[PDB]
RNA sequence: CCGGGCGUACUGGACCCAGCCGAGCCUUUCCUUCUGGGUAGCCGAACCAGGACUUUUACUUUGAAAAAAUUAGAGUGUUCAAAGCAGGCCUUUGCUCGAAUAUAUUAGCAUGGAAUAAUAGAAUAGGACGUUAUGGUUCU
């Protein structure tokens, strides 16, 4: 959001949820934030260099994340054939 | 569901997607028609017609391969009758409650079937008269039914 | 019975996008849920949604995104003549810088932001935000 | 005499001079007599193969069905890298304006999405349609999909790029032709 | 499940699913060609038949009807068509 | 994607089968569907140990994500999981939590053991209810050894395993540790054998 | 895109990116017409003006109509204001802006459109076209 000279007026662009798009509150606290490390080549886990991904607490409660994790770490291969699309 | 009851059953035919004959079906559209007459002359109302042809002669459905439906045969043929199947079964079933009825006098659980079942013919038989299958002028009396059934 | 299939329609995809599901499947199908669904996926309220043929009324299945908060039908569809569609606007919308209500015009089905632009009303058939 | 049209083409007179030519066998001989086409519409498709459509009066597409399948094996032949199709000239007659002078009740078949449903039916004959489906992408296109039965695919299966090129020709719509079913 | 292809159902469970409740509604039912003992004819039978079918040579019972599928008499084979 | 020497070796598979890690709840809940393979005929579920597999290598990447180590806070409320977990820490340096759990841990920071950890590690979701819980008060990410009866609230990252297994618990906690180390480094290489034998982590009775 | 104090209105100049409101033509898609103009190009639409027919609505756009006063509202130093429809000019043997404009709304009228919701049609065919198809029976 931002006025009519284009200065952003706004404050606090929040984040958003990985799996189902809604906004993460600021006072949401069963959200979490995900940090994966990057492995390169030789096995080794590179320091300091991440996948991160966001979860809402609306997600976290269904039970729904484990699900959500496989399918959003197969796309970014993190991970082979554990999650399906067809059931 | 189930205009007169509680019920709430889907029970039903679920035809296939294909609207074609099968491969394996090798009478003519002729056939059937002739096949149709024969069993309509002994007195089969279309249901029966048609649950014959599947369980006897292949014959999946009439529509696929004739091109027209059971009852549109006969009307084209002079073999439609006068009272519309399902409107007969109603009006018979109340003449079987109606002779039960005088006979046994404090069945009053059949009184309330016979009520449901003559609601169920006058709905149809208004709806019958406005797509002109009946005359305008047709009316059920329970009186004069055992005369159009039996 | 089931008087409005629009109704049915839209009432499945906010079921599924408020548990978060990002696909829905509608039964049945007809033109007006068609001619819905396109004007919300022109928005991008929906993403891509796809049509069974059944050779019956048909069925949809929708892909969701989770940028809709809410879609919903008015029933009756009411008259709306041109003065009017300020006040329904005011009603139903959140603000009055983004939303569309849903009109079916003898020009087609279009929102209210379209339908000002040529001049047209008709009678009122949704929303979405 | 084959050709039901005023001045035929050079390739209808070369398609009819095939159908005087695949009686000599009399396996297949006491049914071409009758036979008969109104024009031969043909288009260009990638790879250098050229599709060619057959069109035949309505009421004589239930005999052409009886030998369809044998007959364009031959006029393959005759014809090399020539995809042969026979589609029956169905009439789509336009939908009433409001202010329209009446007319009789258009029947359902001369109706327009009855007729397009109807050549993409003969596009595929000796396969028979299991399913029909219509992705509406975020473009604002529509691409219908046509999914086809495994029995007799082989009459087909190394085609279908024809039909959807030859179908995009006659309706300016996209469609794409899979065949779910097979071993692969 | 949040995310799931409801396009392409996986075909087993899609036929434990009922009749009515799948993308397109399917009969599960079939035509057969029932040879009975005596003799042999072709005969067309449903497999969910309400008729006790007799075949035309001999007037023998093929099959009683039941609540779902008729159940053929001793010494008949079928073979789906 | 992944280098192909982080596959399932044989030698793991033969581990996870001989330890009863394949053997699963009896009744599953709907979120654990996709890790069954099939249910044997007695009414025991197999499961999918390839997937097994990957949600180890998965997690143990998030493990290595946390700069300080003692920030993870590994858990068990079972007596099966008590030593395991004890020796996890000693081997990687996160902090253990054997036994009970006090309530208040998280979320109240007058307790004694109160701590605030970036990542919380469960053995079973069931017996470590209180543990899972807090972490849903203060932002906390859960790893958790899921059976097929386990529950799956607020749970992200679940390792379908035998809960109920003497020999399962210390061999999905012993493999976490090798791969956490491999990925620092300490282990030279994915094919180097580790000193450490599975035996430790196993829980002993007082008879010996 | 020379903007000749963001200015930036004005406006020479867009060369229009895309977008938006249109209009026709072609895709199997044409007021069946009737009478001229009138005939120009083939071997009556080539646009008007004068006739002949027409499934019924609902809905929605636009227009005329819905008296003045009242309401909203433009202008105007009644000394301000409530009001009023006055008034202003170098001082006038007179010159001269005005007294707007919106809103009405069910019913009726004319009009564009044809989504939505109804309605009628070809089933014992007593169905449609033959523009110059062939006769017959009546009627003006
Ligand atoms: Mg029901
Ligand atoms: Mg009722
Ligand atoms: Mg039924
Ligand atoms: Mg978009
Ligand atoms: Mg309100
Ligand atoms: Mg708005
Ligand atoms: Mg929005
Ligand atoms: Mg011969
Ligand atoms: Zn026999």
């Amino acid at each position: 959001m931002e006025n009519d000279k284009g200065q952003l007026v706004e404050l606090y662009v929040p984040r958003k949820c990985s799996a189902t798009n809604r906004i993460i509150k600021a006072k949401d606290h069963a959200s979490v934030q995900i940090s994966i490390a990057k492995v390169d080549e030789d096995g080794r886990a590179i320091a300091g260099e991440n996948i991160t991904y966001a979860l809402s607490g609306y997600v976290r409660g269904r039970g729904e994340a484990d699900d959500s994790l496989n399918r959003l770490a197969q796309q970014d291969g993190l991970l082979k054939n554990v999650w399906s699309y067809s059931r | 569901g189930r205009m007169h009851s509680s019920g709430k059953g889907i029970s039903s035919s679920a035809l296939p997607y294909s609207r074609n004959a099968p491969s394996w079906f090798k009478l003519s559209s002729d056939d059937v028609v002739e096949q149709i007459i024969k069993y309509a002359r002994k007195g089969l109302t279309p249901s029966q017609i048609g649950v014959i042809l599947r369980d006897a002669h292949g014959v999946s459905q009439a529509k696929v391969v004739t091109g027209n439906k059971i009852l549109r045969i006969l009307k084209s043929n002079g073999l439609a009758p006068e009272i519309p199947e399902d409107l007969y079964y109603l009006i018979k079933k109340a003449v079987s409650v109606r002779k039960h009825l005088e006979k046994n006098r404090k069945d009053k659980d059949s009184k309330f079937r016979l009520i449901l079942i003559e609601s169920r013919i006058h709905r149809l038989a208004r709806y019958y008269r406005t797509v002109a299958v009946l005359p305008p002028n047709w009316k059920y009396e329970s009186a004069t039914a055992s005369a159009l059934v039996a | 019975t089931r008087t409005s299939v629009l109704a049915d329609a839209l009432n499945a995809i906010n079921n599924a996008e408020k548990t978060g599901k990002r696909q829905v499947l509608i039964r049945p199908s007809s033109k007006v849920i068609i001619k819905f669904l396109t004007v919300m996926q022109k928005h991008g309220y929906i993403g891509e949604f796809e049509y069974i043929d059944d050779h019956r009324s048909g069925k949809i299945v929708v892909q969701l995104n989770g940028r809709l908060n809410k879609c919903g039908v008015i029933q009756p569809r009411f008259n709306v003549k041109i003065n009017d569609i300020e006040r329904w606007t005011d009603n139903l919308l959140p603000a009055r810088q983004f939303g569309y209500v849903i009109l079916t015009t003898s020009a087609g089905i279009m929102d209210h932001e379209e339908a000002r632009r040529k001049h047209v009303s008709g009678k009122i058939l949704g929303f979405v935000y | 005499s084959k050709i039901l049209s005023e001045n035929p083409t050079e390739l209808e007179l070369k398609v009819a001079q095939a159908f005087v030519d695949l009686e000599s066998q009399a396996d297949l001989k006491a049914e071409l007599r009758p036979l008969q086409f109104k024009s031969i519409k043909e288009i260009d498709v990638n790879g250098g193969k050229k599709a060619l459509a057959v069109f035949v009066p309505p009421p004589s597409l239930q005999a052409y069905r009886k030998v369809q399948t044998r007959l364009t094996r031959e006029l393959e032949k005759k014809f090399p890298d020539r995809h042969v199709v026979f589609l029956a000239e169905r009439r789509i007659l336009p939908k009433p304006a409001r202010k329209a002078r009446k007319q009789q009740k258009r029947p359902r078949s001369r109706t327009l999405t009855a007729v397009h449903d109807k050549i993409l039916e003969d596009l595929v004959f000796p396969t028979e349609i299991i399913g029909k489906r219509v992705r509406y992408l975020v473009g604002g296109n529509k691409i219908q999909k046509v999914l086809l039965d495994s029995k007799d695919s082989t009459a087909v299966d190394y085609k279908l790029d024809s039909f959807q090129q030859l179908y995009s020709k006659l309706t300016g719509k996209q469609v794409v032709f899979e065949i779910p079913g097979e071993s692969h | 499940v949040l995310v799931q292809d409801l396009l392409h159902p996986s075909p087993a469970t899609e036929a434990k699913q009922h009749k009515l409740k799948t993308l397109v509604q399917q009969p599960r039912s079939f035509f057969m060609d029932v040879k009975c003992q005596g003799c042999l004819n072709i005969t067309t039978v449903f497999s969910h038949a309400q008729t006790a079918v007799t075949c035309d040579s001999c007037s023998t019972v093929l099959c009683t009807p039941t609540g779902g599928k008729a159940k053929l008499t001793e010494g008949c084979s079928f073979r789906r068509k | 994607s992944l280098p192909a020497s982080f596959d399932l070796t044989p030698e793991d598979a033969k581990l996870l089968l001989a330890a009863n890690v394949h053997l699963g709840a009896k009744n599953v809940q709907v979120h654990n569907k996709p890790y069954v393979y099939k249910t044997r005929p007695d009414g025991m579920n197999i499961i999918n140990i390839g997937k097994t597999w990957e949600k180890i290598v998965l997690a143990a990447r998030i493990i290595a994500a946390v700069p300080n180590a003692s920030d993870v806070a590994v858990c068990s409320s079972r007596t099966f999981g008590q030593r395991a977990v004890l020796k996890f820490a000693a081997h990687t340096g996160a902090t253990a939590i054997a036994g009970r759990f006090t309530p208040g841990n998280f979320t109240n920071y007058i307790t004694r053991s109160f701590k605030e950890p970036r990542l919380v590690v469960v053995t079973d979701p069931r017996t470590d209810a209180q543990a899972i819980k807090e972490s849903s008060y203060v932002n906390i990410p859960v790893i958790a050894l899921t059976d097929m009866d386990s529950p799956s609230e607020y749970v992200d990252v679940a390792i379908p395993c035998n809960n109920k297994g003497k020999h399962s618990i210390g061999l999905i906690w012993w493999l976490l540790a090798r791969e956490v180390l491999r990925l620092r480094g300490i282990i030279p290489d994915r094919t180097t054998e580790w000193s450490v034998m599975p035996d430790l982590y196993f829980y002993r009775d007082p008879e010996e």
